[PDB]
Formats: C-alpha cells, structure tokens, sequence
C-alpha cells in the first residue's frame, strides 16, 4: 500500500522528416579522383569543394 | 564594571515585557529525479545502455 511515483509522460514521435539544401549537381569527383595530373607533395593541391 | 563590594546588592525597581523573534526552518523541497530523462532524454540507444 501506498504511492509510488513512476516515468515521466512520455510522447512518442508519429513519423520521421528530413530538411537537406536545395542541391541538385553532382560532387566532382571526375577532376579530383582522375585528373591528369597530380602535384608534388612539397606543393600539393588544395581545392574547395 | 560592576562594582563588587562586601554587602552591597542591586534589586530592581521596574520591568520591561519585551518581544523578540526567532525564526527556525521545519522543511525543504521535496523533489523527484527521472535517470533516464536527464541522462539520456528520448534516445532509445542511450535508453538501451
Ligand atoms: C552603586 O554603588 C556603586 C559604587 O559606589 C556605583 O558604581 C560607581 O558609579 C559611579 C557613578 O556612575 C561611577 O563613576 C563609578 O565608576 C562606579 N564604580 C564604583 C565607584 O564602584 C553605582 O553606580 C551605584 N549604583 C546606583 C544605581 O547608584
């Protein structure tokens, strides 16, 4: 006999979203991973991506 | 200094009612912890850990 406390009210979620930029073009991976050419690595390449 | 001497004594003529307060503390808060709400919240891994 008595009262007992027991979990906080829980709420469970319904359903699942995502929110991602509006980005359609594709990363270039065709002129970093087969470029022609690579740098020294004294003087390496840095590209912005 | 109170002037002692052999066969002196001091007996008081009149009074004084005075009122003092006093303030004692009795309770404090009662309070209750959730482990699984303020460790890990809503994740279900964490939960499961
Ligand atoms: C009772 O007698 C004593 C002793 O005479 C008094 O005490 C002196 O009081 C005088 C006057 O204020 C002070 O200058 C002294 O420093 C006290 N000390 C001494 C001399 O003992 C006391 O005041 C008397 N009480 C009353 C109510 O008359």
């Amino acid at each position: 006999k008595g009262i007992y406390q027991t979990s906080n009210f829980r709420v469970q979620p319904t359903e699942s979203i995502v929110r991602f930029p509006n980005i359609t073009n594709l990363c270039p991976f065709g002129e970093v991973f087969n470029a022609t050419r690579f740098a020294s690595v004294y003087a390496w390449n840095r590209k912005r991506i | 200094s109170v002037a002692y001497s052999n066969n002196s004594i001091a007996i008081p003529t009149n009074f004084t009612i005075s009122v003092t307060t006093e303030i004692l503390p009795v309770s404090m808060t009662k309070t209750s912890v959730d482990c699984t709400m303020y460790i890990c919240g809503d994740s279900t891994e964490c939960s499961n850990l």
